[PDB]
């Protein structure tokens, strides 16, 4: 299924994932379409922070739903 | 008909997507100060008219701290209302002449904390931590030719002053994570933020990221040891109190940052770091000035191994100048930032 994800700029990538995908997996998928080390990345839905090692399945992610993208460490 | 019907689930499910993805993103947008709603200069003058409105500040006053924040701004100095000087000097008397659980305390050099003002609350932390690591910087005289006429500057001039590193060049990447643009915003910064324009001039620092825990319980000893290291000599004659010439320590986890400026090694052999938060307001810096301090403040100060349990913390740690040719060497490097890691 296709989902989108969308840095804090507006900027958005559509990715091709499985619900069974890890949020790691996830981050990995954006590591190889944009280049972001996934140590960088923070991925927010439905007001959540998203656990590495749970699956988007975990968190009812459905096709077309929009993950946003926080980058780096900052506050 | 049957295609009909999917259609309208469809439509109907993409909807309900569509509006809470941009509730969602609105909200964090602003959370992150990176939705264009305006800068500190509005968020002084927004919630002073609420000191007007409630009646708690007389009409007159609002124009008078608007003129002199308006002068303040202009001249891109901090006005000083926030500052609280003093504290490194009343915590060597007290660890000096109290009776403590401490072996060895090892303290940065003077040091003044800053707390946000009203035009910068719920978001200045980083930009008041730089603050912080800056009054050690200006009177420790081996940055006097680094750092020479410079005064502790505004927060819209620390924000000018990240874009004029971005402008020469510095963490391209960065700079298109915040729009390219800080005045005029409430944006989060963090520990790049800082070092960029501190490289930006001469000031030779680094990033050391402590990624993930590293001890029992979600704990950060290697973050401790490290800072231990920072503060502490080899040996010696060293007595139980060492005021230092060192900067102190910029302090970063998600959603806030504080400043190190010193860590003690108690008797039982533990480490205790001391953190000042640009969150306290003065008249609870204040408590740290009167002789015999409470126990409470100066737990407040007093973080151990438990107290620091987010995830990742990132430090910037300041070791002295630069030459313009290392400046330029940095500033290249800076195009792929990376960060010394730990683990
Ligand atoms: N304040
Ligand atoms: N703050």
């Amino acid at each position: 299924m296709q989902i989108f994800v969308k840095t804090l700029t507006g900027k958005t990538i559509t990715l091709e994932v499985e619900p069974s995908d890890t949020i790691e997996n996830v981050k990995a998928k954006i590591q190889d379409k944009e280049g972001i080390p996934p140590d960088q990345q923070r991925l927010i839905f439905a007001g959540k922070q998203l656990e590495d090692g749970r699956t988007l399945s975990d968190y009812n992610i459905q096709k077309e739903s929009t993950l946003h993208l926080v980058l780096r460490l900052r506050g | 008909l049957a295609h009909q019907l999917q259609q309208e689930e469809d439509r109907k499910r993409r909807s309900e997507e569509s509006r809470q993805e941009i509730e969602e993103f609105q909200k964090l947008q602003r959370q992150y100060g990176l939705d264009n709603s305006g800068g500190y200069k509005q968020q002084q003058l927004r919630n002073m008219e609420i000191e007007v409105n409630r009646g708690r500040m007389p009409p007159s006053e609002f124009h008078r701290r608007k003129a002199d924040m308006m002068e303040s701004l202009a001249l891109g100095f901090d006005d000083g209302k926030t500052k609280t000087s003093g504290i490194i000097e009343a915590l060597h008397r007290y660890y000096q002449n109290a009776a403590t659980d401490v072996r060895r305390v090892w303290l940065s050099s003077v040091v003044d904390h800053f707390h946000s003002s009203l035009g910068d609350k719920g978001w200045g932390c980083g930009y008041r931590n730089f603050q912080m690591l800056l009054s050690s910087l200006l009177q420790n005289d081996a940055y006097n030719d680094c750092l020479k006429g410079m005064l502790i500057p505004c927060i819209p001039k620390i924000q000018s002053m990240i874009e004029d590193a971005w402008k020469e060049g510095f963490d391209p990447q960065g700079a298109s994570q915040l729009n390219n643009r800080l005045q005029g915003t409430k944006a989060w910064i963090g520990a790049c933020e800082v070092y960029i324009l501190l490289t930006s001039l001469r000031v030779k620092c680094h990033i050391v990221d402590f990624h993930k825990s590293t001890g029992p319980l979600g704990t950060h000893p290697r973050l401790f040891e490290w800072i231990l290291n920072y503060y502490s000599s080899e040996g010696e004659g060293s007595p139980k109190v060492v005021c230092t010439s060192k900067p102190p320590i910029y302090l970063q986890h998600q959603g806030h940052s504080r400043t190190v400026i010193g860590i003690e090694e108690k008797k039982n052999r533990t480490l205790c770091l001391l953190i000042l938060d640009p969150g306290c307001p003065s008249r609870e810096m204040q408590k740290l000035l009167k002789q015999d301090i409470e126990a409470s403040s100066l737990k407040q100060l007093r973080k151990s191994m438990g107290n620091l349990k987010h995830k990742q913390y990132q430090i910037l740690a300041v070791e002295g100048a630069l030459s313009l040719e290392e400046k330029l060497a940095r500033r290249q490097a800076s195009q792929v930032f990376t960060a010394e890691k730990i683990p």
